[PDB]
């Protein structure tokens, strides 16, 4: 099973972590059942 | 979840996940109705020494 939990936090803060509390939600649970050892993220390029 | 108890209204607000409460003794405090999805407090009977 694949938990991700997630929370979303309005800040104002420039550069770092901000320091503080805020307990993650359980968002969703995925049955993939599948073995998973590596990630990577995706981002988003800004064409003009 | 099998039980015997009195079913009241609850004023606790269950977060949207949570389905079960559990009290310090870890039995079911409240449980969220399976149909009209409701918090519902679970007390026990009224026992006592005669
Ligand atoms: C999961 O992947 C890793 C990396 O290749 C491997 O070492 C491991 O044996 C795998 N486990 C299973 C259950 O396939
Ligand atoms: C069926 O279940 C849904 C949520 O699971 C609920 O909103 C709806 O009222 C239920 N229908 C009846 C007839 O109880």
């Amino acid at each position: 099973y694949f938990k991700i939990y997630s929370k979303h936090t309005p800040i104002n803060l420039v550069r770092d972590l901000p320091q503080g509390f805020s307990a993650l939600e359980p968002l969703v649970d995925l049955p993939i059942g599948i073995n998973i050892t590596r990630f990577q993220t995706l981002l988003a390029l800004h064409r003009s | 979840l099998t039980g015997t108890g009195v079913l009241t209204e609850s004023n606790k607000k269950f977060l949207p996940f949570q389905q079960f409460g559990r009290d310090i003794a870890d039995t079911t405090d409240a449980v969220r109705d399976p149909q009209t999805l409701e918090i519902l407090d679970i007390t026990p009977c009224s026992f006592g020494g005669v």
